[PDB]
RNA sequence: GUUAAGUUAGAAAGGGCGCACGGUGGAUGCCUUGGCACUAGGAGCCGAAGAAGGACGGGACUAACACCGAUAUGCUUUGGG
RNA sequence: CCGAUAGUGAACCAGUACCGUGAGGGAAAGGUGAAAAGCACCCCGGAAGGGGAGUGAAACAGUUCCUGAAACCGUGUGCCUA
RNA sequence: GUAUGAGUAGCGAAAGAAGGGUGAGAAUCCCUUCCACCGAAUAUCUAAGGUUUCCUGAGGAAGGCUCGUCCGCUCAGGGUU
RNA sequence: AUGAUCAGGUAGAUAGGUUUGGAGUGGAAGUGUAGCGAUACAUGGAGCGGACAAAUACUAAUCGAUCGAGGACUUAACC
């Protein structure tokens, strides 16, 4: 059984790193989102 | 497979009437006076017939 | 004769260590389904061990483990199960026709509750 | 006149409790002490210390017989329940009771 | 006294109903530290002189909160007490 | 207007714990006493836990501690029952 | 929140035995001997991934499908050149 | 299955051991002889031999303890 999840530092941060998010306009309306939310942790 | 109804507290009561346990087959010993089993060592003085083991 | 929960070949490795024990300690606790089992074995190795001969020998050998009782100082040398056997158990019952060990009963086990029991070679 | 002696939030199944304790009800304290040492369950050595606390309280705090007592009263009662579980299959779980209990014990005369 | 025919009590391995005394459990009552809807007034922006929001640190002892920034559980001055 | 299943999701270290790759979803949990005066000392026990003694108006207020319903689990007994 | 099913199903592939020790307590912890199992692995390195699980001294409420004096568990100190 | 049933507990053959047997298998070990050797022959129906038979108190059935009646009334026959 291979299941879903396999883990990767580097995909991890490539994919939802804060950097990531940075670079579009989408990604920047999320982390707007997850701070007016008032969450600990943005990606 | 599975159970119609519930069973009542009487039905239950009923059924636990015999799952109680014995009491044990002791006696006092000769020697020191103590309780212990028959046809087992004492384990208060260690004697069996009367002989030290 | 007695399963005593396990195979043949378990089995007989279980009998053979435990007659190999008692004829080392003299007075071993096991349980009491062992113990009437190794009665049966220890007593006809000392019968074995009292005939005397080589053949008798050579048959007791094929049943005792190689284990050392102890070292004696005579160079010193070891002294083996199936020596004791032959030289000190067997000479000390020459005039008893049977019956060279006994059972004592001593109680349940903390862990699982089975019964405990003592047997020496007497 | 009396004693008592009581053991709180124990974490044994008060039915497997119970079962021992109904056969020491009602005896000379000897006799009872003696009957827990040779019944070989799991509860016999709690009822015992239990019992025989009783028995020492009485002893010192109001100077009563040690030889002539009798077990007057002898019960258990629920205490509070550590909830578990266990994983089963399929992904789903099922729970688990881990049940505690106190047990009273009452010495006196005649 | 025996025999025959007949009648009627009592019993609890366990159980039921009533009562007494406990355990568990957290309803209910009382309470409020936190909320909800408004009124009058004020104010309606911050940032390259580095923002909003964070990371890591600073204590005799320091895991967390609060405060502070290598001048770090705080420095200078003017008033109050 | 609410009074702890109510009122904000959040009266308590809550957008936390936890779930999800992620966007995202999203809890439970208030009350000793006026005052810690929070039980010196003795006894059983390895401890936990008890029984005294002491504090307090109260300990059947003993660090999930105001009150303490029902389900549910027990011990004793007046009447009935093979 | 608490029952019934019920002291019922289950306790997750396998060889153990005895003698010493420790301890309040031992089938289950330590030591000795004998026996058994793997051996193109059930041995030795090392990437990923995990993130203190590593070592020493104490401990036994909870976790460990039993027990536990033991532990990848709890507490305090260390450890990576 | 467990309860139960049956045979016994020193007034003892209930079980094990021991000693004699039996079925079964087929000719032990050691030694010697023949052969260069594999091997064959003798000692010798040998040795071994769960559960089957008979003797034998050698080992264990030690020592304790618990339960268990004193027998309702009426009538009729005898007595
Ligand atoms: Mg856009
Ligand atoms: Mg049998
Ligand atoms: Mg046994
Ligand atoms: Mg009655
Ligand atoms: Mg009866
Ligand atoms: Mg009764
Ligand atoms: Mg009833
Ligand atoms: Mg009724
Ligand atoms: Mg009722
Ligand atoms: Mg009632
Ligand atoms: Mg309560
Ligand atoms: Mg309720
Ligand atoms: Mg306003
Ligand atoms: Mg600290
Ligand atoms: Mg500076
Ligand atoms: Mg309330
Ligand atoms: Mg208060
Ligand atoms: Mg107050
Ligand atoms: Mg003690
Ligand atoms: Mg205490
Ligand atoms: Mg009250
Ligand atoms: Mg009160
Ligand atoms: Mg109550
Ligand atoms: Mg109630
Ligand atoms: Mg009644
Ligand atoms: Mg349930
Ligand atoms: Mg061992
Ligand atoms: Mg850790
Ligand atoms: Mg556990
Ligand atoms: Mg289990
Ligand atoms: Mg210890
Ligand atoms: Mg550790
Ligand atoms: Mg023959
Ligand atoms: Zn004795």
């Amino acid at each position: 059984m291979k299941r879903t999840y396999q883990p990767s530092k580097r995909k991890r941060k490539k994919v939802h790193g804060f950097r990531t998010r940075m670079s579009t306009k989408n990604g920047r309306r999320v982390l707007a989102s997850r701070r007016r939310k008032g969450r600990k942790v943005l990606s | 497979a599975v159970p119609f109804r519930r069973t009542s507290k009487a039905k239950k009561r009923k059924r636990r009437t015999h799952v109680k346990l014995q009491l044990p087959g002791m006696n006092e010993c000769s020697n020191c006076g103590e309780y212990r089993l028959s046809h087992h060592v004492c384990p208060e003085c260690g004697q069996y017939d009367g002989k030290d083991v | 004769y007695r399963k005593l929960g396990r195979t043949s070949s378990q089995r007989k490795a279980l009998l053979r260590d435990l007659a190999t024990d008692l004829i080392v300690h003299e007075r071993i606790e096991t349980t009491e389904a062992r113990a009437k089992e190794i009665r049966k074995v220890v007593e006809k190795l000392i019968t074995s061990g009292k005939k005397g001969d080589l053949h008798a020998r050579r048959q007791a050998a094929a049943f005792i483990r190689h284990e050392v009782v102890e070292v004696v100082q005579v160079k010193n040398r070891p002294v083996y199960a199936l020596q004791k056997l032959f030289d000190d158990v067997a000479p000390r019952y020459a005039e008893r026709q049977g019956g060279y060990t006994r059972i004592l009963k001593k109680g349940p086990r903390r862990g699982d509750g089975a019964p405990m029991v003592i047997i020496e070679l007497v | 006149t009396s004693a008592k002696a009581v053991a709180k939030t124990v974490r044994i199944a008060p039915r497997k409790a119970r079962i021992v304790i109904d056969l020491i009800r009602g005896k000379q304290v000897g006799e009872a002490i003696a009957i827990l040492k040779y019944t070989p369950r799991s509860a016999s050595p709690i009822i015992e210390k239990v019992l025989k606390s009783a028995i020492a309280n009485a002893e010192h705090n109001y100077d009563l017989d040690i030889n002539n007592l009798v077990v007057e009263e002898a019960f258990v009662d629920e205490g509070p329940t550590l909830k578990r579980f266990r994983p089963r299959a399929q992904g789903r779980a099922s729970a688990i009771n881990k049940r505690t209990s106190h047990i009273t014990v009452v010495v006196s005369e005649v």
